[PDB]
């Protein structure tokens, strides 16, 4: 998932 | 914490951009601004490596292909290749070592040397249209440093 800033946390398919 | 990414585009210090030349292989030229969307877009996420304020453990992939950049033992050559993977799985912190590059900013440009591979990175020709590979030199005549436009997210 995209968190607030941007970032994409855990794999491409969570 | 799990992994975390960031979308970007690679550059080289020439101004070539990077696109695919086919499904396991990149190439770098010169994109009119117009056909800037053309480029690949990579997935960089900060994985488990060496401990360094120079060197930041990295993995590039490319998340709509499935694919990942790895550097692999072809017969003689240590070779860059893009290795498909599961993306339920991918990408992790705790990347195979193949799948590592070490990060290195000097005089503002990027040089991603293979952890697999030290001394080995990911390396342009001069020359136009030709493939992306690992170059054993960060001098010479290849072109081994690179920009990064991180895209909006």
């Amino acid at each position: 998932f995209w968190d607030s800033w941007g970032y994409w946390y855990g794999p491409w398919d969570c | 914490a799990p992994v975390r990414s960031l979308n970007c585009t690679l550059r080289d210090s020439q101004q070539k951009s990077l696109v695919m030349s086919g499904p396991y292989e990149l190439k770098a030229l010169h994109l009119q601004g117009q056909d800037m969307e053309q480029q690949v877009v990579f997935s960089m996420s900060f994985v488990q490596g060496e401990e360094s304020n120079d060197k930041i453990p990295v993995a590039l992939g490319l998340k709509e292909k499935n694919l990942y950049l790895s550097c692999v033992l072809k017969d003689d050559k240590p070779t860059l290749q893009l290795e498909s993977v599961d993306p339920k799985n991918y990408p992790k912190k705790k990347m195979e070592k193949r799948f590592v590059f070490n990060k290195i900013e000097i005089n503002n440009k990027l040089e991603f040397e293979s952890a697999q591979f030290p001394n080995w990175y990911i390396s342009t020709s001069q020359a136009e249209n030709m493939p992306v590979f690992l170059g054993g030199t960060k001098g010479g005549q290849d072109i081994t440093d690179f920009t990064m436009q991180f895209v909006s997210s």
